[PDB]
């Protein structure tokens, strides 16, 4: 899921 | 917090050489397939320059020469063949948690054929006494290893209190050291004494280099 | 292309306060996280704050979440860190990275991709002291093949940092300038630089040193002692 400032899905 | 476990602290390889740094983390930094460990470059007095993202991509300029490796807990970077200007500082960090958190760092140094230090000594300047001040320089430069002890004599007599040491950071054209030494005494207590002797003890011989003036 | 550099770094007295911008070009700004790192005296990368890029996310550091207050503006491209309480721990090179986002199959995985040179801050209560720059100049005895060692010692000055140059520039080859060391409240480095024996005091060689703190600037010649 969204990781803020880290990892945004698709 | 996830900590990051940086090996080895620093370490030294020679040119044409495999340089491997590690990174344990605390906890797993994976996180929906992917490894959330990335590592930087940052040369003295400049910033620091992403080079690896996500455990094993190479960023932006980033040459072929650094690689990564690793999941989980478990990481490491990979520099090879080792050149000229790979000597630096590099850090792991993880990106999978707030706070981001970055490995202890290591310093990466060229290894490099055995050199002894330039000697030179510096008595106090006219300047300085018109102070009231003595301070007597020691500059041993261009040398490798870093490692170097310099002792202070005061009329053949060892003084420990009132000097001073620095080291330059590795070279970047000759991949050498160099040190200065500083020994502040007053005015008063300067002019009390004959003789002032730096001497130096280097891997490159048993006897010190030595170097000394008389007032 | 993608620039970024801080500003308003400097000396404050414990319990001070202080603010720090980051001027961004090169890229959208707007549409980048950015952060602020900074980096201690010898001491590793730690991680202070991160900002979204429009304000919705706001993280930070334990040690820095009540005195610390990240903020942007976007229409400025400035990014900047509000500091209060400052504690001599907070002594340290600032940085502000960009948040970049690299694009996957499935996603965009974030990393700081691009840093600014850093702004220092020093927190202490130690006086702004100008330096006092000493000529080092060759013994009586001094004996000496092709090359000659010259050099500068510069003395009791607050806070770092200083510049050191050799006839203005002109002797970049063969200087060493040795990091400055912290001894009681005051900094002392020293510098050095080996030209041809012919070349002095044949030609002059002078060190042009300038401590910014303290709006100093000082050239000393070296002359052969006698």
């Amino acid at each position: 899921m969204s990781l803020p400032g880290r990892w945004k899905p698709k | 917090d996830t900590v990051l476990t940086q090996s080895p602290a620093s370490l030294a390889v020679s040119l044409g050489q495999r340089a491997t740094i590690s990174c344990r983390a605390s906890e797993s930094v994976d996180y929906y397939g992917k490894s959330f460990m990335n590592w930087f470059q940052q040369k003295p007095g400049q910033p620091p320059k992403l080079l690896i993202y996500a455990a094993s991509n190479q960023g932006s300029g980033v040459p072929a020469r650094f690689s990564g490796s690793g999941s989980g807990t478990d990481f490491s970077l990979h520099i090879h063949p080792m050149e000229e200007d790979d000597s630096a500082m590099y850090f792991c960090q993880q990106s999978k948690e707030v706070p981001w958190t970055f490995g202890g760092g290591t310093k990466l140094e060229i290894k490099r054929a055995d050199a002894a230090p330039t000697v030179s000594i510096f008595p106090p300047s006219s300047e300085q006494l018109t102070s009231g001040g003595a301070s007597v320089v020691c500059f041993l430069n261009n040398f490798y290893p870093k490692d170097i002890n310099v002792k202070w004599k005061i009329d053949g007599s060892e003084r420990q209190n009132g000097v001073l040491n620095s080291w330059t950071d590795q070279d970047s054209k000759d991949s050498t050291y160099s040190m200065s030494s500083t020994l502040t005494l007053t005015k008063d207590e300067y002019e009390r004494h004959n003789s002032y002797t730096c001497e130096a003890t280097h891997k490159t011989s048993t006897s010190p280099i030595v170097k000394s003036f008389n007032r | 292309d993608v620039q970024l550099v801080e500003s308003g770094g400097g000396l404050v007295q414990p319990g001070g306060s202080r603010k720090l911008s980051c001027a961004a070009s090169g890229f959208t700004f707007m549409r980048f996280g950015m952060h602020w790192v900074r980096q201690a005296p010898e001491k590793g990368l730690e991680w202070v704050a991160y900002i979204s890029s429009g304000s919705s996310t706001i993280y930070y550091a334990d040690t820095v979440k009540g005195r610390f207050t990240i903020s942007r503006d976007n229409p400025k491209n400035t990014l900047f860190l509000q500091m209060t309480s400052l504690r001599s721990e907070d002594t340290a090179l600032y940085y502000c990275a960009r948040s970049g986002g690299i694009e996957r199959y499935d996603g965009t995985y974030y990393v700081m991709d691009y840093w600014g040179q850093g702004t220092s801050v020093t927190v202490s209560s130690a006086k702004t002291t100008p330096p006092s720059v000493y000529p080092l100049a060759p013994g009586s005895a001094a004996q000496t093949n092709s090359m000659v060692t010259l050099g500068c010692l510069v003395k009791g000055y607050f806070p770092e940092p200083v510049t050191v140059t050799w006839n203005s520039g002109s002797l970049s080859s063969g200087v060493h300038t040795f990091p400055a060391v912290l001894q009681s409240d005051l900094y002392t480095l020293s510098s050095s630089v080996t030209v041809p024996s012919s070349p002095r005091p044949s030609e002059t060689v002078t060190c042009n040193v300038a401590h910014p703190a303290s709006s100093t600037k000082v050239d000393k010649k070296i002359v052969p002692r006698d």
